[PDB]
């Protein structure tokens, strides 16, 4: 809609304005060379000292119309190892669902560091993944291993 | 007890207190507000005896007023009576008497948000600063009544600035009143009026006073730059108020503040206001005001003298809130130069000197983050001028537009290839070492990278790119061999241009362009620059952090180029050879040493992922070109696998899958050609791993050693899939005479046949992954690993006892239904019975109805034949005895993935569509038959369950009705009794609904028969 656009504009200037070390985040551009102010390519770096270490994972966050009435929904690559990523990518974040967290004032910034949070402490109550909850609950050796190697996978 | 009050509150501020701080704190919370309290703050804040802390705390013990319209009033006349008191005490000559000062000023202001809220009587207060200022002139209680409400004019309150300490508690008292009201407006929003009343007569007085301080030089106190911003933000939280005088005279004042005269002291504290404006609510400022400060930033000029004065004192934080504002200022207008520059519709000399001082100020001196932040705010500045000039139409360009346009851009290039050149980090690793502006630095250097991206659709290839590739290009970095440059400036040089053509080639595509062909041949020494990038980093000497850390930034940008590179390594294969060399003898160098001091070696596995990466990429898309290389490569991974290595598993699994990605287009010479790559890959993975569980007796080391051979075998049979971008094939790999199946399914029980593995839950993951790796694949397509029916089942009947039932289940399962899937033309519902006892009903009763996860597994594997082939499942020995019974019983369950997995169930059995007209008349006489317990069953889930789990068996029941709308109300007037009379409502509501909107009439039906 129209606030719509215009929330997404302010976000794009605070962002570019004041953010994380390690993260980025542009619009994607269309085929006019124009942004697609709904649909955003992100990073976010994993927390030095922590299995997730090194990598930097890449998100795209999609706006819907009734934004900000309505959250974004973010996606992980598919196949992203982690409990609480959907198979499709989908996070499940507290903040990131309109029926828990969400409230229309909560900023991307808020979101990658939520994000970031999430990674190195998975919320049980939100099992996205049958095999990372698995290894997590049952075998955290081979939930570590997988880890160091998906940081390898998406290297800084 | 008022010396036992005093004696404790003196005990509270003690150094070192007697028997407790927290229970004397307590105490002291006890002893008010109860109806001493307010007496005992009275006679504190009337004695001048006691000390400032507990006349501070006389004041707090006033604050609390939450505890009804009467002693609000009682409250509020001494609360003004200590104020004039103390205010009276202080601007005679008193000093640091001002903190009790300012907590009567909240207190007040607390009394001033309560009182105007909506809820003989008390009239609104509507401007206590009036009330304060007749209150300092001493029949004596009846004065306070007449003051307060009506009060005098502006000749009197010019009176009162006799004294500074006057106008210094008149600019606090308005701060911390606006303050409070930004405070209370941000809390909650039910004043919407009381934001009037300061219109009407708070915002006259105070926009009079600040004018008055600006304007007057013996009133001015620099008190007022602190209350304006607090002004400022209550405004821009609201909404007409005007404030334009107020901008003008800060600017005139600014503009007057010198360092002769001021000292730029005001002139900083006015920009901070300034930058607050425009950082915050631009919009505040008016066009005109906008304007004079354009001409006062951009002009011997003022603004050239302050940024000199603050260069030469080493003021960078200073600095850097002059770049923040200056900023913040010039991204607010941008179609206005975008139009007078680059559309049509004496000013042209005038824009060209506009472009060209704001190019010198975008150049600036002093180098970046570690002194300037000017590029680095100026970055987001030009990607909205790109985007904006992208955005103009096609019909409104000037003439000369993509001229100036292009002309303005290179210059801008020019400028900022300098500002990112590595030499800035090397100095900054140098004199601040690790600290944060190595961080600030990378994301400069991000926001550059995508400036170029947006730069691009204006400059083209010739005017971007080719401009850095006939700069590196065209000249050799390294005359003497093994590429070594020798020379620092050229190596910045051509790191910053290596970095920026990354960034440019990666939005391309380079096998559709022959221009990359055209430029690459015009330039002799590009690919040797490039490599001569690559071989210096590479051997450099890691002496200290910052050479290291160097090191190891060169590696990555010099891999992320060559991984860029693939696409014109197709259009042009000779200029591949120096590549591989070079990467192979780095890739050897970093791989066959072991000296490790210490934290090296976290450097050296960063170097060895870069660089498998970008054998990765080449090997995926070059993957014709590099076939004479790979009986080399062989023979080197037979060294690696030793377990003696270098390499971590992830890097051997990726190698493996590099030479995989080059044998997979070996299919020019037959099947028995690239078969023999296969078979000796094949017996080099499966007799490491024999050789290894057979000798070494495994332990932690030979577990991590099988599970990385493992994962070697998992890359194997991925990389060998064929990418979605004859017949020979198909009967070789049919029949697999090599027997590649024969002895990877041999290897895999050897290894599952082992204790100390089969009960490991990640040993039967990648087992179950590699055996169900031709499974699902398009039918047709020759792949090697592709299993029947009769060897996955028989190696699931083989190791499935053995295994731990709790952990290990699921992945069998899984692969069973990848097999069902696959073979569900040729499945029988007797080999179904069979899977099914087999695998799951003698291991049930004991370690599947206890355990959640593998209760939810049998679950999706029974939906998973639902939806396959329906006939499985319907025509079971088991479908009535036991499959029924069983999900019948647990659908009030307390899991919700279990919930969910029977909610598909039946959800899958009602509105399946795969039925057999025979299979769908058996299955409607089934459901004709337990229906009625199924209801019983959603009512008792729905009664005992709460919100969430609500919408599960709506839908469930949304089928059975759609479905079966006749015997639902038959089920219904039996199941809603059970779980009184207004029951019967629902009935009526649903049925006529259908489908699609019940649950609304659940909820509704759910309220009801909760209460009761």
């Amino acid at each position: 809609s129209s606030l719509c656009l215009q929330r997404l504009q302010e976000e794009r200037k605070k962002w570019r304005k004041d953010h994380p070390f390690g993260f980025y985040a542009k619009p994607v551009k269309k085929a006019d060379g124009s942004m697609d102010l709904q649909k955003w390519e992100a990073g976010i770096p994993g927390k030095e000292g922590t299995n997730w270490a090194g990598g930097v994972y890449p998100i795209t966050v999609e706006y819907p119309n009734e934004y900000p009435s309505k959250p974004p929904k973010v996606k992980f690559p598919a196949g992203f190892y982690h409990p609480n990523v959907y198979p499709s990518g989908t996070i499940c974040l507290s903040i990131l669902n309109e029926d828990q967290d969400w409230r229309p004032a909560i900023t991307l910034k808020q979101i990658v560091l939520g994000v970031q949070d999430l990674l190195d402490s998975p919320n049980p109550n939100s099992p996205a993944q049958e095999p990372a909850w698995r290894s997590f609950s049952r075998n955290k050796a081979e939930y570590d291993k997988k880890v160091l190697l998906q940081a390898k996978q998406y290297s800084k | 007890s008022i010396h036992e009050v005093v004696a404790l509150i003196e005990e509270l501020y003690s150094p070192h207190p007697k028997h407790d701080v927290n229970q004397i704190q307590q105490s002291l919370q006890s002893i008010q507000k109860s109806e001493q309290g307010f007496h005992l703050a009275n006679e504190l804040l009337s004695d001048d005896k006691y000390s400032a802390n507990v006349k501070y705390f006389g004041a707090l013990t006033l604050t609390v007023q939450l505890n009804t319209l009467w002693n609000v009033f009682r409250s509020n006349l001494l609360y003004l009576t200590k104020f004039s008191t103390l205010y009276v005490s202080n601007p005679n000559m008193y000093g640091q008497s001002l903190i009790i000062i300012k907590k009567l000023m909240s207190n007040l202001s607390l009394i001033f948000t309560k009182i105007n809220d909506p809820q003989n009587m008390i009239k609104q207060w509507n401007n206590p600063i009036n009330t304060f200022i007749q209150l300092m002139s001493v029949a004596d209680q009846l004065l306070l009544d007449s003051i307060n409400c009506s009060l005098t004019y502006e000749q009197l309150s010019q009176f009162v600035s006799l004294s500074q300490k006057h106008n210094e508690l008149a600019l606090t008292f308005t701060e911390v009143i606006v303050e409070d009201l930004t405070k209370f407006q941000t809390k909650r929003h039910s004043m919407s009026q009381i934001h009037e009343v300061v219109h009407e007569h708070l915002y006259i007085s105070t926009m009079a006073l600040i004018n008055l301080n600006l304007t007057a030089q013996a009133v001015f106190n620099p008190t007022v730059f602190d209350c304006i911003t607090a002004w400022i933000n209550y405004i821009s939280l609201t909404r007409r108020m005007d404030l334009s005088e107020i901008f003008q005279n800060l600017i005139d004042l600014m503009y007057q503040s010198t360092e002769g005269s001021d000292g730029y002291e005001n002139a900083e504290k006015i920009l901070t206001i300034f930058g607050n404006v425009f950082a915050n609510d631009p919009l505040l400022m008016s066009y005109d005001l906008r304007q004079q400060i354009e001409c006062i930033f951009l002009g011997n000029s003022w603004m050239l003298q302050y940024m000199n004065y603050l260069v030469t004192n080493d003021f960078f934080s200073e600095l850097k809130e002059l770049a923040i504002c200056i900023v913040d200022f010039l991204q607010i207008n941008t179609l206005s130069v975008c139009n007078k520059l680059f559309t049509n519709i004496v000013q042209d000399e005038y824009i060209q000197e506009y472009i060209k001082v704001l190019l010198q100020m975008t150049n600036f001196p002093l180098t970046p983050v570690l002194q300037e932040f000017f590029s680095v705010r100026m970055v987001d500045f030009w990607l909205d001028l790109s985007d904006a000039y992208t955005n103009l139409a096609s019909e409104t360009l000037r003439p000369n537009s993509i001229e100036l346009s292009t002309q303005i851009f290179q210059q801008l290039i020019n400028i900022y290839l300098p500002k990112i050149s590595l030499s800035v980090k090397q100095r900054i690793i140098e004199e601040e070492g690790e600290s944060t502006s190595v961080n600030e630095f990378e994301d400069f250097r991000n926001a550059v990278s995508d400036l170029a991206q947006s730069l691009w659709s204006i400059l083209g290839n010739d005017n971007l790119t080719n401009v850095l590739i006939d700069g590196m290009g065209q000249m050799p970095a390294a005359s003497d061999e093994t590429l070594i440059i020798k020379d620092t400036d050229v190596l910045f040089r051509i790191e910053t241009m290596c970095f920026v053509l990354n960034t440019i080639l990666v939005d391309m595509t380079l096998s559709e362009s022959p221009w990359i062909k055209n430029i690459v041949d015009a330039n002799k020494f590009f690919n040797q620059n490039v490599i001569s990038v690559f071989q210096t980093g590479f051997q450099t000497s890691a002496s200290t952090k910052v050479s290291q850390i160097l090191k190891l930034d060169f590696v990555r940008t010099s891999t992320t180029l060559i991984g860029t590179l693939a696409g014109y390594f197709k259009q042009e294969p000779f200029q591949l050879n120096p590549y591989v060399e070079a990467l192979f003898q780095g890739l050897h160098t970093c791989t066959n040493f072991t000296s490790k001091n210490e934290q090296e070696k976290i450097s050296n596995d960063k170097l060895e992922v870069m660089v498998i990466k970008t054998v990765s990429t080449l090997c995926e898309t070059c993957r014709e070109e590099l076939t004479p290389y790979l009986m080399h490569f062989i023979s080197f991974l037979n060294t690696v696998i030793m377990p003696d290595s270098n390499v971590s598993h992830f890097t051997r699994t990726k190698l493996v899958r590099s030479i995989g990605y080059v044998v997979q287009c070996q299919v020019s010479n037959g099947p028995e050609e690239q078969a023999k790559y296969i078979l000796q890959l094949t017996n080099l993975l499966s007799g490491s791993i024999e050789h290894c569980l057979a000798s070494s007796v495994q332990l932690q080391e030979q577990q991590d050693y099988i599970n990385c051979l493992l994962y070697c075998i998992s890359e194997l049979a991925t990389s060998l899939i064929q990418p979605t971008e004859l017949s020979e094939f198909q009967s070789f790999w049919s029949s697999d005479p090599l027997q590649i199946r024969s002895k990877i399914m041999c290897t895999i029980d050897k290894v599952l046949d082992n204790s100390i593995y089969c009960k490991n839950s990640a040993f039967v993951e990648i087992g179950c992954l590699i055996v169900g790796k031709g499974l699902n694949l398009p039918d047709g397509e020759p792949y090697f690993l592709k299993y029947n029916m009769s060897e996955v089942m028989n190696f699931v009947l083989r190791h499935v006892p053995n295994c731990e039932l709790a952990t290990c289940l699921p992945y069998f399962v899984y692969l069973l239904e990848k097999l069902i899937s696959e073979f569900r033309k040729e499945l029988t519902p007797q080999e179904f019975d069979f899977m099914f006892e087999k695998i799951l009903l003698v291991y049930y009763d004991a370690y599947i109805i206890n355990d959640p996860d593998l209760l939810q597994m049998t679950i999706g594997f029974v939906n998973n034949v639902l939806d396959v082939k329906p006939g499985l499942a319907i025509g079971s020995k088991h479908w009535t005895s036991f499959i029924l019974p069983q999900f019948l019983k647990l659908i009030p369950s307390r899991e919700k993935f279990t919930i969910v997995a029977v909610a598909k169930f039946w959800t899958k059995l009602i509105n399946n569509k795969k039925y057999n007209q025979e299979e769908l008349t058996t299955v409607r006489q089934q459901v004709s038959s337990i229906g009625g317990d199924l209801v019983y069953q959603i009512m008792y889930g729905l009664f005992h369950t709460q919100r969430s789990d609500l919408n599960s068996y709506t839908d469930l029941l949304r089928a059975l009705v759609a479905k079966f709308p006749i015997e639902a109300r038959e089920w219904l007037v039996a199941v809603l009794p059970q779980i009184a009379g207004h029951e019967k409502f629902i009935n009526k509501l649903l049925i006529t609904r259908g489908s699609r909107a019940a649950g609304n009439v659940i909820l509704q039906w759910w309220l009801d028969c909760t209460t009761l």
